[PDB]
RNA sequence: UCUGAUCGUAUUGGGCCUCUAACCUCGGACCGUAUAUCCGGUUCAGGGACAGUGCCUGGUGGGUAGUUUAACUGGGGCGGUUGCCUCCUAAAAUGUAACGGAGGCGCCCAAAGGUUCCCUCAACCUGGACGGCAAUCAGGUGUUGAGUGUAAGUGCACAAGGGAGCUUGACUGCGAGACGGACAUGUCGAGCAGGGACGAAAGUCGGGACUAGUGAUCCGGCACCUCUGAGUGGAAGGGGUGUCGCUCAACGGAUAAAAGGUACCCCGGGGAUAACAGGCUGAUCUUCCCCAAGAGUCCAUAUCGACGGGAUGGUUUGGCACCUCGAUGUCGGCUCGUCGCAUCCUGGGGCUGGAGCAGGUCCCAAGGGUUGGGCUGUUCGCCCAUUAAAGCGGCACGCG
RNA sequence: AAAACACAGGUCCGUGCGAAGUCGCAAGACGAUGUAUACGGACUGACGCCUGCCCAAGGUAGCGAAAUUCCUUGUCGGGUAAGUUCCGACCUGCACGAAUGGCGUAACGACUUCUCAACUGUCUCAACCAUAGACUCGGCGAAAUUGCACUACGAGUAAAGAUGCUCGUUACGCGCGGCAGGACGAAAAGACCCCGGGACCUUCACUACAACUUGGUAUUGGUGC
RNA sequence: GUCAGGUAGAGAAUACUAAGGCGUACGAGUGAACUAUGGUUAAGGAACUCGGCAAAAUGCCCCCGUAACUUCGGGAGAAG
RNA sequence: GAGUGAGAAUGCAGGCAUGAGUAGCGAUUAGGCAAGUGAGAACCUUGCCCGCCGAAAGACCAAGGGUUCCUGGGCCAGGC
RNA sequence: UCUACCCAUGGCCAGGGUGAAGCGCGGGUAAGACCGCGUGGAGGCCCGAACCCACUUAGGUUGAAGACUGAGGGGAUGAGCUGUGGGUAGGGGUGAAAGGCCAAUCAAACUCCGUGAUAGCUGGUUCUCCCCGAAAUGCAUUUAGGUGCAGCGUCGCAUGUUUCUUGCCGGAGGUAGAGCUACUGGAUGGCCGAUGGGCCCCACAGGGUUACUGACGUCAGCCAAACUCCGAAUGCCGGU
RNA sequence: CUGCUGUGAAUCUGCCGGGACCACCCGGUAAGCCUGAAUACUUCCCAGUGACCGAUAGCGGAUUAGUACCGUGAGGGAAU
RNA sequence: UAUAUAGGCGUCUGGGGGGAACGCGGGGAAGUGAAACAUCUCAGUACCCGUAGGAAGAGAAAACAAAAUGUGAUUCCGUG
């Protein structure tokens, strides 16, 4: 009485790495996701696997445009 | 082992003049009503029915086929095509002829087909020599007469005795094709059921576990022991009252429920089948003159009664051995109806070797009346023994049935003349209301008059029977 | 010696026939010898460069030996899995088991990659020769329902979908800083230089819309290098760079190389794990009930009562694996019991399709009783002859 | 303790003779002080029975029966009140199985399974009698077992079967002779099942070796083609 | 391994005895159940039981008479 | 500086309990009395009687044992 | 020295039956074969003690005894039983073959040695007080009752509130719920309606049609782990 | 550097080694011998030593000790 | 059988067996470790055979070394 079922796969860790208002350095990943869930605005860039980093210093922040949820990295002021 | 193996190749199994590997295949069976078999999804099995021709010829050959398509039909189900032939000899492994296991596999698989029936009850390996090479579900006569019994089961007794006969003809082959029937299971619906077979009860199947199916034989052979004396119980009243008692006995489809509809204004059911009344059910009714007797129908009997289902006939046989006047319903739709009362009344000669009392008054009748003798014309009704039938397809007027069916009933009611003086102010109306009334002379004051009357009647009045 | 047949003489191998002196004979006769079927010696008779033995070498070889013969597993076997990818389970961060529910992968593409530029489908409506429901064409409606090489999902109409031009970034030398993380693995990466592609430039290009398409180390192969070079110069070998060889698929990979029997078994352990027994559940089973369609001669309920529904008992078949494997001895029979009543007889009642004789069903009732035999291991059941009856059950399927 | 081994009988195979075979590294030994009417191995296991036209090339050529029992195929009766083993006439068309395996077989058997006659305490169904223990008295005088102790019962609870816990019931202290229902009684670190290790056995598992066999070369030479 | 009395017997079986040697090493009681070893059992006669297990029964000598089958030997002590 | 701390290993050596003054006291033959001996007598000595074996349980030979044979003395171990 | 078989040399088997060959006589005959009678005394013959073995049953079963006793049993002139003296020795022997026996053990005897074999297994591990104080999880495993690394303890060292709770603020989510005319499915009853059929004219073209069907669509009510136009509460990530 | 089986050299411009091999250099001069000291061990004997045991320890053996005793034998083997 | 030898006769000198360890030469395991196992390790240990000596064995470069104007038999210790 053999089961065809009992295959799956790996923790891909996905998921948001950084959330709003956290204070990051350039390059840092922001969301690990698969496909488009969001798009890149303002110091953001898109990588291979469509992940999402940091261009420059700053804190995070996530806005919408035109209908789709981007993330920003606003630049933080020296104090 | 393996000798010259050249026998489909030159030689010739029983082709006396047409036989081995001829498969004539003829008949292909199959009729259309409005299209649309099924109408949404698989209602039908597209099945493929068998026959092994034998002692008899056209008269009987395609007979079995003829009976088989609408058996399956009832079921439920399109039968493709039939295949027979001559067969001299009935080989025991598949008594099919020349073994032709590859040529009915590829006419099979050229056709729809998915299911295959066969005629007579098939040993384990009589048919798994042929479950093999079909590759099909095989369910011969004896699975489908029983198959049919659990769709139309209604009550208890139909549905513990039904499930007895099947578990008991799993019996002798619980080793193979039941195993393979459980392989794949039901399947969603299977073609074939349960202890009810019309879907519900008896969804699941028939044999599954050795220990269970013997452990349920049990359960119910008891349960069939205590239904003889539920039954015994109730038919109290007809024995305990010497009330004469008439059966319908036909072969099948004979109409008997629209008979006894007709003729007592019953409502029982009538549905096209060959089996479609299930225990016998009575009703009183009345001669011409009154003696309000009671009349019974019967289960139906098919050609060759299969004994692996006796305890659902066991109470047919029952009431009709303790009954007085038979009548024998027959149906106008074959073309030997010799052949059909003469099969169905094989039956009654072991029902009294069995329980012997007496050979029963016997009259014939044949409904269809509208229908039937399409080509017959009246020798059936003038040169033809005993018969009478005015029933037609759905029904029609009874005009003598009534009366030779009185006249052949017993007459045990006294008819010696009886003398009634006035004395009370009523007191005729003992013997006017019990006795019958026939030839109510009635003249004056202490009337005087000639009428038959009942033995605690006629002992009453003894005394009082003055000559006229 | 260069382009080169045949030459004269001397050095040699094989096949075949022989010979005797190597060697062989448990064939004979003599001597050591008085005894000796030993042994050696002389000689005669047969073989004979064989055979046998030494070193080397290819086959046959359980005749014998050393061993291997995986794990999961609602006991074990049998069956089925074993790595990677996607979804649900998965409880709105990540993650999360089960022999839980579905599927894919062990590739493919020299363009289906890079870049520049342009376009918008499916479906529907109306009209048109073949041509139709569906081909190509025209108009309109048509914001995503088509498609996206390949599983599912995340996304894609800003197009990642559809066309075309040119190209090879399917680069070399790197890499701040991060994700994931037992470790080893695994993913992302702006930006700098060299030399290129596309484009007017800005710019994009370190393979494919993303996520599977793979295998550590060892050992060895193949090309190049300002390496090393066993006194010295070399070379052999080694080293670096780049790459190559594992269904090592039991996919973190014991060996380069491996199946079975044991009731002839044995040892170390285990109630971590089974068979009997107890314990929980009651699916199955037994005891009934609820509703009443129908049957029962008319008439649901004298007697039954389908399709459906609710429970009791813990005796059957099972589920679980809680005590017991440094021992709880199994069935049937015999002896001895004791108990429950769901009563077989005897006792008291109701109803009756109870005239009487009897019967059916229900209620109360456990005081006592409930046979002997033939076959059947038979769990058990069939038969014979009686009786008022030859009851059903628990107690480690009571009691070794 | 037998149906098993053996056995006389039979049929194959090896062996031409310090044979073949076996023990031994070898010498050597047995086989044999024997010689194919013998020796060694291998199966079977007295004795009898098993069937014709083709069968310097005639053709399908497998007999095509039997003494055939899987043959509960009710396919009937005898065996008795009810009878298992069986006994006989039927369904028993590849059935089946046997050219070397099957049938028969007188005699025999502490063999297996049944029926009859006689006989009986085997039984219905037990009673009595004697002896040897038991029992009492005198002498000597162990043993296994043993966490403890002035060691009850019911219903419960608990590692789910309670002398020992809870709540109730019952029971004056101490012995003697008996029964065997408990102490999951004593006995043997369960022989069953699983796990780990082992052993021995099998083989077309792996890898070796003994042994056998094939060739090169040394012993090993001459003359002729 | 050797000797082998007498009677009844075929007998070296069995019984009782001669010669010879022993009473061999815990006893004395006591009608307990129960166990072992013997004995007997009315009437039935395997009903017991998995199974005639055990026990019972026949048993010697002399005269008659001895079947089916058979390898012609037997069977055979047939059996009676 | 340690052979340094035991209540368990079905631990090992010695001593001693419980069962318990309990089972048993070893074949299928059998002993009794009188008298003696002696502190002490069922068991020893003598006399009688009774019983057992008698193809031995009698009498020899071999193997084996090794002084167990006989006389005197003794009786705390052994003799169930 | 037991036991298996073999070798050398001895011994033993009470008593009683049947009666084969051989030989003689007589018949049968050419003829023998064959038939009766006599001596004769063969036989893995018969009955049965000694002797040997071990079929049944009872007893014993901390026994009288580590294999016996009682009572019946089988062989008992033969492949017989037995004494004395020898031979075959362990991966070897012997085996009328049971894996039987080889000194109370044999699917490879005994003793000593290698040796204090090894055992992922079971048992054992001895005096006291104080402080702290777990895990039964993840991954991998010829792996699952073992082990390595991490997690969770303790101790020393370094920093020091970075820990944790509460408030407020900034975040992504697609669960609970809910919704479907917003997607993919199934489905409940109506409404209109192509296919229509069958019917009235009758063409077949052209009009009505027709207990009826559902193409599309419409109304009302539904539900879903692997549906979502939406969508909380907690939790989590930072800041304060 | 060596053991077995084949084959098989030159005597100094000779021959071997210098980690495959080749040339130059360098070191030695095979196929012949003998040779103490430094070093390993205690059957035995003599003189001492011990943060060694002290009668269940220390040798199995403080007393009959390889004794009694067990086994056919090798062999095991105490207590006081 | 002729030379001669084997062999025979006599006479002289030696060996033979034992011993605790250590020496030299030669055969040479397996348990075990590798978490299995075969190479491998165990380990040239155990055991065995031959053979002595008070010690043995090896010993006088056909050696090392590396361009150092090198050291100068063997043995055994300590480093490396
Ligand atoms: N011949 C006949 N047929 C009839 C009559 N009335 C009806 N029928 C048709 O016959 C069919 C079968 O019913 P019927 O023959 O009465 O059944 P039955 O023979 O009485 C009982 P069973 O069907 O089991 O044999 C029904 O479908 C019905 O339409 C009649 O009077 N005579």
């Amino acid at each position: 009485s053999s089961s065809r079922n009992g295959r799956d796969s790996a923790a891909q860790r996905l998921g948001v790495k950084r959330f709003g208002g956290q204070v990051v350095k350039a390059g840092e990943i922001l969301v690990r996701q698969r496909g488009t869930h969001f798009h890149p605005g303002v110091n953001v860039g898109r990588g291979g696997d469509d992940t999402l980093f940091a261009l420059a210093p700053g804190a995070v922040e996530f806005g919408a445009k035109r209908g789709r949820k981007t993330v920003n990295i606003v630049p933080v002021a020296r104090p | 082992y393996p000798e010259n193996s050249v026998a489909p190749s030159t030689g010739e199994l029983a082709l006396e003049d047409r036989a081995s590997l001829r498969r004539v295949a003829g008949l292909s069976t199959e009729l259309a009503d409005v299209s649309e078999v099924e109408y949404r999804q698989l209602r039908l099995e597209r099945v493929v029915l068998v026959g092994v021709w034998t002692e008899g010829s056209a008269a009987d050959a395609e007979a079995s086929l003829a009976e088989l398509a609408a058996l399956a039909e009832t079921a439920g189900s399109e039968v493709l095509e039939g295949l027979i032939q001559r067969r001299d000899k009935p080989d025991p492994s598949t008594y099919i002829g020349s073994g032709k296991a590859a040529e009915l596999r590829e006419v099979v698989l050229a056709t729809g087909a998915d299911t295959v029936i066969c005629d007579g009850e098939l040993s384990p390996a009589q048919l798994n020599a042929l479950e093999k090479a079909v590759k099909v579900k095989v369910i011969d006569r004896t699975a489908l007469i029983l198959d049919i019994f659990a769709q139309h089961a209604t009550s208890r007794e139909g549905k513990a005795q039904v499930s007895l006969a099947q578990m008991e003809y799993m019996l002798p082959r619980l080793r193979g094709w039941g195993e393979s029937m459980s392989r794949q299971a039901g399947g969603r619906a299977g073609g074939a059921g349960g202890g009810v077979g019309t879907r519900g009860p008896g969804e699941t199947k028939i044999e599954t576990d050795r220990r269970r199916i013997r452990e349920r034989m049990a359960k119910l052979r008891r349960e069939i022991r205590d239904m003889k004396k539920i039954r015994d119980t109730q038919r109290g009243s007809r024995r305990r009252s010497e009330i004469p008692s008439v059966a319908i006995v036909g072969y099948t489809n004979a109409g008997k429920s629209s008979l006894l509809n007709a003729l007592t204004g019953a409502g029982v059911l009538v549905e096209n089948a060959l089996f479609a009344t299930l225990e016998p059910t009575t009703r009183r009714g009345e001669f011409e003159d009154g003696r309000p007797f009671v009349l019974t129908d019967t289960v139906g009997f098919v050609r060759h009664l299969p004994t692996q289902l006796v305890e659902a006939f066991r109470s047919t046989l029952e009431e009709v051995v303790d009954a007085d006047l038979l009548i024998h319903v027959v149906d106008g739709s074959d073309v030997n109806p010799l052949a059909q009362i003469n099969a169905v009344r094989t039956v009654i000669n072991e029902v009294v070797a069995e329980y012997d009392i007496a050979p029963p008054p016997e009259l014939l009748v044949v409904n269809k009346i509208d229908a039937a003798t399409g080509v017959g014309l009246a020798q059936l009704r003038r040169a033809l023994p005993d018969a009478v039938f005015v029933s037609a397809r759905t029904g029609d007027g009874l005009d003598k049935l009534r009366s030779r069916m009185g006249e052949l009933v017993e007459s045990t009611d006294a008819t010696v003349d009886v003398t009634i003086p006035y004395d009370r102010g009523d007191l005729v109306a003992r013997v006017h209301t019990d006795g019958h009334v026939d030839a109510t002379e009635h003249t004056d004051a202490g009337t005087r008059i000639k009428a038959r009357v009942p033995a605690p009647l006629a002992a009453t009045l003894r005394e009082y029977a003055t000559f006229a």
